[PDB]
Parts: structure tokens; sequence; C-alpha cells
């Protein structure tokens, strides 16, 4: 579970 | 309508202060506390502390030392402090209000702040059309966009026709490239025939660096 | 602090399917648990509160139970939608805490990508560098491969990818493929061709153009 700043969303 | 609307984002650098604002409507912040909650790649979410109706504040316990709320009722706003701020610190900040005064339920959010920690500076994107041809036409459907080049850092938005374009868009999460700064592009597909009728604009604005750039797409 | 694990990290259904997603304390924790959703974009939406109480316009398919330790979140009926992150909070015990959510994707029939592909501009090409950008539109599933080649040599290294997250509506990736090289380098050569691979293709879909 590595949230990502540009989408906000899960990767 | 209830709202929150936070201030923009944009680069810290390492060691020093990041300054949030938050402006609500739709209630009054001599009835409601204001929250406030980041998320990070790291830690994910994350409660940070809160701001009371009457002037109290609670910090997270990891804060305590480097966070303070503050407010102007009169003028409706929030004031979020933080110091001496490292990489990790770079994350989306959020103001948020709960369903009752003395809760934590959050049902209204700020659209959130994008803060990174870096010791780079902040640049504008050049924005390039991506222009429609017939190596980019199939069956009356043509596909155009904006190459949205060499900025920092996140985030830029991007949207079309003024807003009015929104069907069949599809903006690219940004790409870092080995410069240090990122990279996107933004589609859309329209139908051919619309190409000598309709303007197609891709509506650039880099907040951080202050850009705004309207560009125009045309067939080559 | 509470710990709150949520399980698994990522769930993928069908449409129409009922889904639940778990959330489980280090400590009872009462029914003290709160919900949330996460679309593409955006900042947390609300769900439900106290494990099962309702609120006011969420989709009636939305519901929780739990109590205790062991939490569920559930949506009956799924859509294209719900396609998010979900999140759990408790708020028994001070300071409130997240756990680290479940993605919830959709799977949907194989649909091809439509290519296309675009040289750079010639305002780019004063800048003293050429993006050579190729798209992949409205493709299920996401796996997919771009193999670029210049005069029919193979490019390696020089290209970057970006694939957009799962459309809500129709349940497509969209991918962008973009090859990077100086002015210089563009100028000494003429083929340029994107080739992709997918699924849904029963053979390889080539874009490509001269240089003028």
């Amino acid at each position: 579970s590595q949230f990502d700043l540009s989408t906000r969303r899960l990767k | 309508q209830v709202q929150l609307k936070q201030s923009g984002p944009g680069l810290v650098q390492p060691s020093q202060s990041l300054s949030i604002t938050c402006t609500v409507s739709g209630f009054s912040l001599t009835n409601y506390g204001v929250h406030w909650v980041r998320q990070s790649p790291g830690k994910g979410l994350e409660w940070l502390g809160v701001i009371w109706s009457g002037g109290n504040t609670d910090y997270n316990t990891p804060f305590t030392s480097r966070l303070s709320i503050n407010k102007d009722n009169s003028k409706s706003q929030v004031f979020f402090k933080m110091n001496s701020l490292q990489s990790n610190d770079t994350a989306i900040y959020y103001c948020a209000r709960a369903l009752t005064y003395y809760d934590y339920e959050f049902a209204y959010w700020g659209q959130g702040t994008l803060v990174t920690v870096s010791a780079a500076s902040t640049k504008g994107p050049s924005v390039f059309p991506l222009a429609p041809s017939s190596k980019s036409t199939s069956g009356g459907t043509a596909a155009l966009g904006c190459l949205v080049k060499d900025y920092f850092p996140e985030p830029v938005t991007v949207s079309w026709n003024s807003g009015a374009l929104t069907s069949g868009v599809h903006t690219f999460p940004a790409v870092l490239q080995s410069s240090g700064l990122y990279s996107l592009s933004s589609v859309v597909t329209v139908p051919s025939s619309s190409l000598g009728t309709q303007t197609y604009i891709c509506n650039v604005n880099h907040k951080p660096s202050n850009t705004k750039v309207d560009k125009r797409v045309e067939p080559k | 602090d509470i710990l709150l694990t949520q399980s698994p990290v990522i769930l993928s259904v069908s449409p129409g399917e009922r889904v639940s997603f778990s959330c489980r304390a280090s400590q009872s924790i009462g029914t003290n648990i709160h919900w949330y959703q996460q679309r593409t974009n955006g900042s947390p939406r609300l769900l439900i509160k106290y494990a099962s109480e309702s609120i006011s316009g969420i989709p009636s398919r939305f519901s929780g139970s739990g109590s205790g330790t062991d939490f569920t979140l559930s949506i009956n009926s799924v859509e294209s939608e719900d396609i998010a992150d979900y999140y759990c909070q408790q708020n028994n015990n001070w300071p409130t805490t997240f756990g680290a959510g479940t993605k919830l994707e959709l799977k949907r029939t194989v649909a091809a990508p439509s290519v296309f592909i675009f040289p750079p501009s010639d305002e780019q090409l004063k800048s003293g560098t050429a993006s050579v950008v190729c798209l992949l539109n409205n493709f299920y599933p996401r796996e997919a491969k771009v193999q670029w080649k210049v005069d029919n040599a193979l490019q390696s290294g020089n290209s970057q990818e970006s694939v957009t997250e799962q459309d809500s509506k129709d349940s497509t990736y969209s991918l962008s493929s973009t090859l990077t090289l100086s002015k210089a380098d563009y100028e000494k050569h003429k083929v340029y061709a994107c080739e992709v691979t997918h699924q849904g293709l029963s053979s390889p879909v080539t874009k490509s153009f001269n240089r003028g």
C-alpha cells in the first residue's frame, strides 16, 4: 500500500 | 452549503516552515472545530490536530512542538503552520470539519494542498501542442492533446475549452524526468469533422510558479 | 495508538457483484469506526459513521457492520463509479487513527486500445528537444507493451510510460508512451515507429511517421 501524491490513489 | 477552501500548493525548502489557510463558508468557526489531516506516501492518512470553537488546540503527539493552529472567526479563516519540514513531510494537507461540534467523523474536507519539501526551485512548464493528423484519426475520431513539460513541483491542472470540454479527456499522471522535472500529456478524442469548426484549447495552470498558459491545438 | 489493519490490499470484482472490505483493530474499539471513499484526484468522502450508521447523500448500497475488533464495509452491487480506495478510521482512543486502505478495481470485458502517434511540434523542436508521443486509448486490461523503433533500430531506456487510473464510467485504462531524444538525434533519422501489443489485438499494431 503506497499512496501516490499525483493521483491521490493507492498504487 | 458547507465548504472548506484551502490555499494553493507549493514548494517549501528543507528546515523551513509551512503555512496553509483554510477559508470556510456555510457555517461559523464559533460553532465548529476545524481539523487538520495529511496524507503522505510513507505514513498514509494521519490526523495532525484541531482548533476548537473556543480557541483551544490539540496536537497529535509527534507534532506538539512544531505545530501551531490559529484562526480569525470574523474572517472565517483557520491558519495552519508547521516548523522545520523535512522531505518526508511532503504530503497533501487537508483541513476538515466534523458532523457535530465535538466529534471526529469528517463529513467535510478541503480540496487538499500538495506541499513538496525540496531544495530545488520552482519552474513553470512549457506547453506544446499534440496536433491531430491522419496518424491520429480513426473512423471519424481524432485524438489531440498538449504536452506539459519541465515543471516543478507537482501539481499542475489541465482543463479543455475553459471547462466546457470534459468527455474523452485523459490527463496522464506526471512522471519525473532525469532532470528532476515533471512532464505529462493531456489528451482528448473528438469527432474529426469538428476540427474545422471548433477551437481546441488546453488550459494549463501551474500554481506553485503562477504559470497560466492557454494552448491552442490545431491540425497540421 | 490503535493500529488498524485493512485487508486485502487490493480487491478486484465484476460489476453487480457484492464486495466486502475488512478493517481489524489492535484492541477493542466498540463500534467507534468511520469509513471513507477516495476517488482519483479527490479528497476523502465519508461513507459510514459508527460502524453501521448511514450518511446523507450516500447511496443505499453502502452499509457497514461489526463491533469490538473486526469490521466490515460492504457494497451490495458494485458500480463503475465505485472504483476508489477505501479507508477506516477509529476514534475510540486518542489520537484518531486511519487504516492503510484497500483498493477496489473493477473487471470488464477485453477492449483493444486505439493507437495514435504524435511527432514533435516545431514549437518544441525550437528548444532543442524532441518528444514523440504514442497514445493507447481506452483499453482493458491494463497490461500492454510499447516497443519503439527509429529506422529499424530498437529504442531502449529513452522512453517513459504513464497509465491513467481506471475510468469511472467505462472501466478502461489509457496509456502514454513518450520517446525523448535531442533535436540533433531526431534530425539524423527518418522513420519513427510505435508498436503496440495487447490481449485485445489479434496482431501487433504499428503507428509510424517519416520526419517531414
